[PDB]
């Protein structure tokens, strides 16, 4: 039985034609206070799988080295560890969602919420999610936190079903995301405007981004507002 | 913990230990059962190298298991301690989880087991000794008299023998009794008993025990001057 | 204090033919007021013409299929390739629930297939282990909306025959594959109205003797 | 891995004899000569310090050690295993005795317990006796001044003066001669001085010989004063100025 | 002396190929296998008439479709149908079926070889293991103490074995009826036995689908030996 | 000699004789052989009766889906390893959702068979192994002996008289490789090489025993009349 | 649940109703309430589903073995015992079960043990139990004695598993006769209560509170 | 691996014998002589020490007789380290009874289990058996006065008079030459002293190379008293007898 202590916020991401896009913002929050700014919570694990988590920090870091550990552990006696026999997102994924489960069923989580962003060797995209309690879906569009509540509705208007998936491009696809963490930004209070995206692509690859922002904010519209009511001064 | 295999095979196929328990059988002093019509009777050998003995403290070779079933043996004395505290324990929990006394092949059949057991355990070596096991199952009037040796094999007889001699004893047994027409009556059965002893034993003194086993928890150890009865009657008979 | 049991949602239901069994449930995947997948199937081929569900909390839901396609894969191991009936899935599944008696599996599980002598056959479960072969059975968040129009519609409960002064009940027959998957479309789209955790889509998968079939309908998105 | 040697290395032989035992005390006569005498006021153990060579430091290596402030020992055999002993025999007085009775055993117990160690050392799985015959003198109110035997066996016997080791037979001859019962403990550390003389060969003062006490309570020896009932240690291990002075009156 | 799983230089393991030698001393026990069932039979061997030889338990039920005959150190063989028992029973109870032949003696075999420095030896008795299931039909196994099983059409053990064995190769044929089979495991074992053979020292037992495994009483035996005698006698 | 009472023990000249004499079990077994193409791997085994009542001991094991071997040697040692291999492609599987690599596979036995060799008290196993299967680098053959040693092969045979079909083989290497997309034709190459180590017997319909997996094709085992086209 | 088992003159009547719920929900109307564990031993099931089907079951299966071992089909009482010993080292941990272990053997005769979750065990000649054990009790005591026949002691255990079904909302479904004799149980049919009780209603007269 | 240096304690000879304890039977043959003599008022215990030195503490000496509570007592001939233990043990399992019964232990009972203990370690466990027979010597109030007697195999059994140790073979002729049954306890202290005094090996038997103690209810009234006899008391029943 836990409590979480330092803890990230929303996790966002979605499919696109060629790939997938994940996001997450640099916070360590330690309850109200915005402890820590330069968090990242994206973690890559080869040259084809990104893993987004959320919640306690302690645990992520955890999560972090289990996956720099499995890397390493693939690589022994595998001649083809950069090549056939080389990690799938789907391997990754299902490693975490044993962990996770075991330790629920342990009464002794890890309190995170988890989605594996990646693509397979055949070219398929593979986007699961996977939490504490070791419950475990897929969608075209997923999100964590506050950004199941936000953001996917705002995702679900660009891919609202599987067929919705080639019609929809990388740019597409990455301005709805860098649009959703914006929203965020306005809504979420333990949310900060830096972050980072990710997308890994069966073309181009692996494009990690770092120290985004977010812009174009709306708040000029504020001036116009006064008391409660009645108040007309 | 001790591990040891000491009870093994050898190449012409006998496990040595077991074989070894056996000779431990035939040094104990002799034992004998024999069952009538309605009954059962053990006698066994006392070695009369023992005077100054104090025979109301001296553990008696005959015991009871529960109070319907007796065990006699042959061998190592020190070792029949043992399977009787066993048998003894597990009578009563057979009394508790089945709520009826055990019959006497079941009893047999246990410490047999255990006397199996100790032939393909580890860091032990087998019992050296040999049971006579006799008495009646709960609510029967059939007499049971079973057998057991150190390798776990047993077997019900009609008459058997066991210990020092008991291949003398075992060759009169099996001319004298009759399967067709068992000792219709205690006291046929109980001399019986006494005249086989008498052809290994050396003098019906203080050597000879008699315990007579019958129906329902009815089991009684003769004393002395009543086995001396048998002893010269059978005797006063001889000489013809 | 950490709460170890959660509510996915959704809802599975179970009918058996003469010679065909159906095993349906919807495609949506909830937690609270939110949808996490409008597609992610409870339904699963397990091998030997057996198909299952496990509806309530998801992870439990999952871990139970995957520990009953690996025992049906070690059945086959232990004892030369032998088939897997029905019966005898059932009667192992019940020894997997019980077996976390005192930390439940939070699922209400339902398989289906063919019995020994062909006839279609619908098992269900209870998230401790107790079992119960039946010709009909709906499980999940919205089985009390189903369940007692399945007993109408499938075993003719309350209903006589006209004319005889209800003495004579209506004969029970069994139904053809095409009236089974009508009363499985229409108990989906009746609980999908009146009941917000069910919806988005529906799979059912068909068991005859020349395997397993999938059909698939699209439900009410709100 | 792991102790597979789980049966005992100490066997009866076909005569009777045990011979890791007897082999132990072969090893105990081939040590250097300890000894003790009882007074009727104190008890005195001695022994030669056998030096390994002339650059070692022999004030470093003690053969008499205090086991509990009212209890001495000494020893002839193997140092290393009476070195373990001496721990194992600290402890026990404290964990089996002090611990439970607020108060140190009485010699003759705890000479019991370090007797059961030898023993067991003697039946258990994997292990050797023990490779040296003790000497332990000791004090209590109730049994007054004793002194004490241990083989490697485990037995052991009270004794009023004896030897053990090298020369023990002609030590024990020589004690026979001058030990009376109203012997007083300088007269018994006189006596030991002469005995042990006869086994020495080399050089012979306080820097060769060490030799302990069990006498008079020592209040300056106690290291602190405001309980009456607290008097100090009767074990008392004499200084290499202390022996000297007597070997001038010899 | 010398490890309990030690290799010999020739590839065995001696204490599983000294326990073979046990069983070769062990009383004579045969097993056929028909299309209408299989019949078990063995010799009783009593070492002296006092001896009551109806307690003498060498034919053995593990279930109600299998069943189970024994030679040489008969003591041994105790645990391995405890063990038998309970693994039949404890499959009906987790999969609600009978389990199989093949499947009960793989697991009986399975203790052969959990012996070393676990038990201290191997078991010093063969198993002739014969019963029905709805897949492969009648079956006749042999067990052995190596951890090792062949399913036989016929196969005797014992110390009347090779010749036996070599009598068998003669007289079985696919075609055979469960009365042939009774007959020829009593002529077999009348061949092989020292003293002569009769109800009191021999017990024939069978398993069918219908009616389970079936020991004989010494009346319906006695019968098949005056029916046997009859025939041989006839030509 | 007196360096052969256990498996702990090295010889004068470096040789671990417990470990010899378990590979002298399999040279008493019956023969079985294994090939492969670039496609499909193939498992051919000689099974071997008590006499003409017995049945004929079963040679090959299913280890899942897409893997299995064949044994010669002591059967009950081949069933303590294929179950360990079930267990470890089965752990594979469920946790990592992946189809354990048949290279993987053989380093596993290898550090399993290992340990028996260092150990006092334990044996070496009496069994050599062919695992043949498919993954995501094609087609494997594999070659277990009890020392611990594993070898990856095009193809093999081991058991009594295995020269015999080892030498076909090395011979018809150039042939049976390119086999491709021919199932029929692969075992055909396999069934012709097990034949070179036959003495006064021949393959008969209850005698052969033929396993096969590939591109398309589950580990599947053939046995009865399902090998009487191949005699 | 509402179970019922006496004994009598002509051996021993077991019935029980078929319903299970999970609340107020009905979770089913067509349950089995007796194992048949061999043609002499029945056992009857009240409490929680699970517990009794899976232990009542492992009943059976120990029930089997003591007849392997000891060649002898197991006593009512040993077979009684070896249940209630189970159910007492799980006691506390939350086994709910009310159990009633009906058979007849020649030692023993007709016998009935009653065998609960806390540890109790009881021989007796009448037993109701469950959740409507109240409401069979009633119409069964009112009318029992030792010389009913077996066509009315069939009827009266029928009956009293009907009262049951009727008051008690926890209880109803269908009747499970059952009779118990010398030479093993004897199966008397699945009576549903939908056409029973308005048969039972005309033919006796009785149900007046009902409106007809 | 260590099997090479396993002695293998707990098997048989071909013969059907132990050994082991057969050897250790051979060892208690060279120990000093112990005598029990039961009488109809008491008991008396006897045992010749270990050849002597003059210079050993005579007085807080304990070598053969030993206290295993107040109604029970042992003669010890053997190891004493080995005597120690199973007395210890011995002590325990009187108290043990005491605590669960309120009621002071069965003389049989106590004898069984310290019995069953030497039985244990002749069937497993790979180590050398004790080194030890007893004499026991006790009272209760089933059987009154009763000698025992325990040897390394666990073998238990009654007696009115016996001898351990050294000479039991001449010693034994001796007792049963002079004992009957309606002896005093003043009357067996006079037969043990003779007895050792004619099987002994030394040149005189000497009060400096006894111990002796007896169990009479010669306390007051139907209770009974452990006398473990002072050097001093064996110097004057020494003279009393008229041996020095
Ligand atoms: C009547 C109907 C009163 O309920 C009977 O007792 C009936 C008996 C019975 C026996 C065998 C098969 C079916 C029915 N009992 C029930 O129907 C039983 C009631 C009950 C539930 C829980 C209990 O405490 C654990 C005790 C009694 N109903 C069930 O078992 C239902 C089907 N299942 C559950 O409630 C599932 N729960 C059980 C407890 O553990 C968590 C899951
Ligand atoms: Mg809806
Ligand atoms: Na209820």
């Amino acid at each position: 039985t836990q409590q979480p202590i330092v803890t990230g916020t929303s996790v966002i991401s979605m499919k696109y034609d060629n790939g997938v896009i994940i996001a997450a913002d640099n916070l360590g929050s330690y309850g109200s206070l915005l402890r820590f700014n330069g968090v990242e919570r994206l973690i890559p694990v080869g040259d084809n799988t990104v893993v987004g988590i959320s919640g306690d920090i302690s645990d992520m870091q955890h999560i972090e080295r289990l996956l720099k550990d499995l890397v390493t552990e693939n690589a022994y006696d595998n001649p083809l560890a950069d090549a056939e026999e080389a990690l799938e997102p789907s391997y990754i994924f299902e490693y975490l969602a044993t962990v996770m489960y075991q330790r629920r069923s342990k009464m002794n989580p890890l309190w995170n919420a988890i989605i594996v962003a990646g693509v397979q060797s055949n070219g398929d995209q593979f986007l699961r999610y996977v939490n504490l309690l070791g419950v475990t879906y897929s969608s075209p569009t997923l999100a964590t936190g506050f950004g199941a509540h936000m953001a996917n509705p705002l995702l679900r208007k660009v891919v609202d079903r599987e067929s919705d998936i080639p019609k929809t491009t990388v740019q597409v696809a990455e301005e709805a995301i860098v649009n959703a963490m914006r929203v965020l930004y306005y809504r979420d209070a333990r949310s900060s405007r830096n972050f980072s995206l990710a997308i890994i692509d069966k073309n181009t690859g692996l494009t990690f981004k770092k120290n985004l922002q977010v812009e174009n904010m709306k708040w000029d519209f504020a001036k116009d507002i006064k008391g409660y009511g009645t108040q007309k001064i | 913990g001790y591990d040891r295999a000491l009870s093994i095979f050898s190449p012409d196929g006998h496990i040595f230990q077991v074989e070894y328990a056996l000779e431990a059988v035939k040094r104990g002093t002799c034992a004998v059962g024999v069952k009538g019509k309605n009954c059962v009777v053990l006698g066994c050998e006392r070695r009369s190298t023992l005077k100054l003995q104090d025979t109301r403290i001296t553990p008696s070779k005959v015991s009871k298991i529960d109070s319907h079933v007796v065990l006699s043996f042959s061998g190592l004395n020190a070792d029949s301690r043992i399977l009787i505290e066993k048998a003894r324990v597990e009578a009563q929990s057979h009394r508790l989880t089945l709520e009826d006394p055990v019959t006497v092949e079941y009893l047999t059949r246990y410490v047999a087991g255990v006397q199996q057991r100790y032939t393909q355990s580890g860091g032990v070596r087998p019992f050296g000794v040999s049971t006579l096991i006799a008495g009646f199952d709960p609510r029967d009037d059939e007499p049971k008299l079973y057998q057991t040796e150190p390798s776990g094999i047993y077997s019900s007889w009609s008459a058997q023998t066991i210990g020092r001699n008991s291949k003398t004893v075992r060759e009169f047994l099996e001319k004298n009794y009759d399967r067709k027409e068992p000792p219709a009556t205690v006291e046929e059965c109980v001399k019986l008993t006494v005249r086989s002893l008498l052809e290994v034993v050396q003098t019906g003194a203080k050597n000879i025990e008699i315990t007579v086993v019958k129906p329902d928890s009815d089991i009684v150890a003769l004393s002395s001057e009543e086995i001396n009865q048998y002893v010269t009657q059978i005797e006063q008979e001889k000489q013809e | 204090q950490f709460n170890p049991y959660g509510d996915n949602g959704g809802t599975i239901l179970g009918i058996a033919g003469e010679d065909f069994a159906v095993l349906a449930g919807d495609t949506r995947n909830i937690t609270d007021y939110s949808i996490n997948s409008r597609y992610e199937p409870k339904v699963f081929d397990c091998g030997d013409n057996i198909v299952m569900s496990a509806n309530g909390f998801a992870a439990d839901g999952d871990a139970l299929v995957k520990r009953f396609k690996n025992s049906v894969k070690w059945y086959h191991f232990d004892h030369n390739d032998k088939k897997l009936s029905i019966n005898s899935a059932a009667r192992n599944i019940q020894h997997l629930l019980y077996g976390k008696r005192f930390f439940p599996y939070y699922v209400h599980t339902i398989i289906a297939g063919l019995d020994e002598d062909g006839k279609g056959a619908v098992y269900s479960f209870d998230p401790v282990g107790s079992y119960e072969r039946e010709q009909c059975r709906a499980g999940g968040a919205a089985a009390s909306l189903i369940m007692p129009f399945l007993d109408n519609q499938v075993n003719f409960k309350n209903q006589y025959e006209p004319g005889t002064n209800g003495k004579v009940k209506k004969p029970l027959k069994y139904l053809s594959v095409e009236e089974v998957i009508k009363l499985v479309r229409d108990s989906f789209t009746s609980a999908t109205e009146r009941h917000i955790q069910v919806g988005d889509g529906l799979e059912i998968l068909i068991v005859t003797k020349d395997g397993v079939r999938k059909e698939f309908y699209e439900l009410k998105r709100d | 891995m792991t102790d597979r040697y789980s049966f005992s290395l100490t066997t009866f032989s076909p005569s009777g004899k045990l011979g890791q035992i007897d082999y132990a005390l072969t090893a105990v006569k081939q040590g250097v000569t300890s000894l003790g005498i009882k007074a009727t006021n104190g008890v005195v153990i001695a022994t030669e310090k056998k030096s390994s060579s002339p650059l070692a430091m022999s004030e470093t290596l003690s053969k008499v050690s205090l086991l509990t402030p009212d209890i001495g020992a000494v020893y002839s055999g193997m140092g290393p295993d009476y070195r373990v002993l001496v721990d194992k025999s600290r402890k026990v007085a404290h964990t089996s005795y002090k611990r439970i009775y607020g108060e140190y055993p009485p010699t003759k117990l705890l000479v019991s317990e370090v007797a059961k160690i030898m023993q067991e050392a003697t039946q258990s799985g994997g292990v050797r006796p023990f490779g040296v015959s003790l000497l332990i003198a000791g004090h209590d109110e109730f049994n007054g001044f004793s002194l004490y035997q241990v083989d490697p066996s485990g037995s052991y016997f009270p004794w009023k003066a004896t030897a053990i080791g090298k020369g023990s037979v002609a030590a024990k001859t020589f004690l026979e001669k001058r030990w009376n019962d109203e012997l007083e403990l300088e007269d018994a550390i006189h006596i030991a001085l002469l005995t042990l003389k006869e086994s020495v060969e080399g050089e012979f003062n306080g820097d060769t010989i060490e030799l302990a006490i069990i006498g008079d309570e020592n209040p300056d020896l106690l290291g602190y004063t405001g309980i009456p009932t607290d008097k100090g240690p009767r074990f008392r291990k004499l200084t290499s100025q202390e022996i000297n002075d007597r070997l001038e009156a010899l | 002396d010398r490890g309990v799983s030690t290799f010999s230089p020739e590839g065995r393991l001696f204490q599983v190929e000294y326990s073979l030698e046990a069983i070769k001393l062990g009383s004579t026990a045969i097993g056929i296998a028909t299309k209408e069932g299989v019949v078990l039979g063995v010799e009783k061997r009593a070492t002296s008439p006092l001896l009551e030889s109806d307690s003498i338990e060498k034919i053995v039920e593990i279930d109600r479709h299998i069943g189970c005959a024994m030679s040489g150190l008969t003591a041994d063989a105790r645990s391995m149908i405890e063990h038998a028992r309970t693994a039949a029973v404890t499959h009906n109870l987790y999969y609600d079926e009978d389990i199989n032949v093949e499947s009960l003696t793989q697991s009986v075999c399975d203790l052969a070889l959990r012996f070393g420095e676990l038990m201290s030896r191997p078991f010093g008795v063969a198993l002739l293991i014969a019963g029905h299931d709805a897949d492969d039909g009648y079956q006749l196994f042999h067990a052995e103490p190596s951890g090792t099983f062949y399913r036989y059409n016929a196969k005797a053990i014992g110390s009347g074995s090779e010749g036996a064995q070599a009598e068998l190769l003669n007289e079985w044929h696919s075609s055979l009826t469960l009365k042939e089979a009774e007959l020829l495991v009593l002529k077999i074992l009348k061949q092989v036995m020292e003293e002569k053979l009769d109800e009191n020292n021999a017990q024939l037992s069978c398993i069918t689908k219908q009616d389970g495994f079936k020991i004989y009483d010494n009346e319906k035996t006695a019968e098949l030996i005056k029916e046997l005698k009859e025939k041989e006698a006839a030509e | 000699n007196n360096y052969d009472g256990d498996t702990v023990t090295f010889s004068p000249t470096g040789r671990l004789f417990q470990v010899e004499y378990a590979l002298e079990a399999i040279k008493q077994g019956s023969v079985t052989v294994g090939l492969r193409s670039n496609t499909h791997a193939v498992l051919v085994a000689l099974k071997r009766n008590a006499d003409e009542l017995s049945s004929y001991q079963k040679k090959i094991i299913k280890c899942d889906e897409h893997m299995g071997l064949s044994l010669a040697g002591l059967a009950p040692d081949a069933r303590v390893l294929s179950n360990y291999l079930r267990q470890q492609c089965n752990y594979s599987s469920l946790v990592f959702n992946r189809k354990l690599a048949v290279e993987r596979a053989g380093h596993l036995l290898c550090d399993k068979a290992q340990k028996n060799t260092q150990s006092y008290g334990g044996r070496p196993y009496g069994v050599g192994l062919l695992i043949i299967g498919y993954d995501k680098s094609g087609a494997h053959l594999l070659e277990f002996q009890p020392s611990g040693n594993v070898t990856e092969l095009y193809g093999t045979a081991i058991g009594a008289r295995s020269q015999g079909a080892k030498t076909y083989l090395e011979r018809t290497l150039d042939t049976f490789i390119k086999i491709d997309g021919n199932p029929d034709e692969l075992i055909k190459a396999g069934v012709e090489a097990i034949s070179q180590s036959l003495r006064d017997e021949s393959l008969t319909v209850d005698n052969l025993s033929i396993a096969i997996v590939g591109k398309d094709t589950p580990f599947t085992i053939y046995d009865g009349e399902a090998v009487a086209k191949y005699i | 649940t509402t179970t019922l088992a006496f004994r009598f003159q002509g051996g021993i009547i077991v019935a029980v109703d078929s319903r299970a719920t999970a609340g107020n929900w009905v979770a089913s109307q067509t349950v089995k309430k007796v194992i048949e564990i061999n043609p002499f031993l029945l056992g009857t099931m009240a409490g929680c589903a699970a517990d009794c089907q899976f232990w009542e079951t492992w009943l059976g299966s120990q029930c089997r073995l003591h007849e392997l071992r000891e060649k002898e089909r197991i006593s009512v009482a040993a077979a009684s015992k070896i249940l209630s010993n189970l159910v007492y080292q799980y006691k506390g941990a939350g086994l709910s079960m009310g159990t009633m272990i009906c058979g007849y053997t020649r030692k023993e005769g007709p016998t009935i043990y009653y065998v609960d979750s806390d540890g109790t065990r009881l021989k007796g000649d009448i037993f109701c139990v469950g959740s409507g054990q109240t409401f069979a009790y009633g119409v069964l005591d009112s009318n029992y004695k030792w010389d009913l026949s077996v066509e009315d002691a069939l009827y009266l255990g029928k009956r009293s598993i009907l009262a049951a079904a009727h008051r008690d909302a926890y209880s109803g479904g269908s009747v499970n006769l059952y009779h118990v004799t010398e030479d093993g149980w004897i199966y008397h049919g699945n009576h549903d209560v939908g056409e029973l009780f308005w048969k039972v209603k005309e033919e006796e007269g009785s149900f007046n509170n009902v409106i007809g | 691996g260590s099997r090479r240096y396993d002695s293998r304690t707990t098997i048989f000879s071909p013969e059907g014998r132990l050994y082991q304890v057969e050897y250790a039977l051979e060892s208690i043959s060279h120990a000093g002589t112990a005598i029990g003599i039961m009488a109809s008022d008491g008991i008396v215990l006897a045992a010749e020490r270990k050849v002597t030195s003059t210079l050993l503490e005579q007085d807080t000496s304990t070598e053969k007789l030993y206290k295993l509570n107040d109604k029970i007592a042992v003669a010890v001939a053997g190891l004493t380290a080995d005597a120690e233990i199973l007395i210890n043990t011995a002590r325990i399992h009187a108290q043990n009874y005491l605590k669960t019964y309120n009621e002071d232990i069965p003389v049989e009972i106590l004898v069984r289990r310290l019995s069953d203990i030497k039985q244990g370690y002749t069937q497993h466990g790979g180590l050398r058996p004790f080194g030890v027979s007893f004499i026991y010597a006790g009272y209760d109030d089933r059987y009154g006065y009763q000698l025992y007697t325990s040897n390394p195999s666990g073998n238990y059994t009654g007696w009115k008079a016996i001898s351990v140790g050294a000479n039991t073979s001449a010693a034994q002729t001796l007792l049963q030459m002079d004992y009957k049954d309606d002896m005093k306890v003043d009357d067996a202290i006079e037969l043990a002293l003779k007895t050792l005094s004619k099987t002994t090996d030394s040149s005189a038997l000497t009060y400096d190379r006894l111990e002796f103690a007896t169990i009479r209810k010669g306390a007051n009234d139907g209770e009974v008293y452990q006398k473990i006899f002072k050097p001093q008391e064996i110097k004057d029943i020494l003279v009393k007898t008229g041996i020095t």
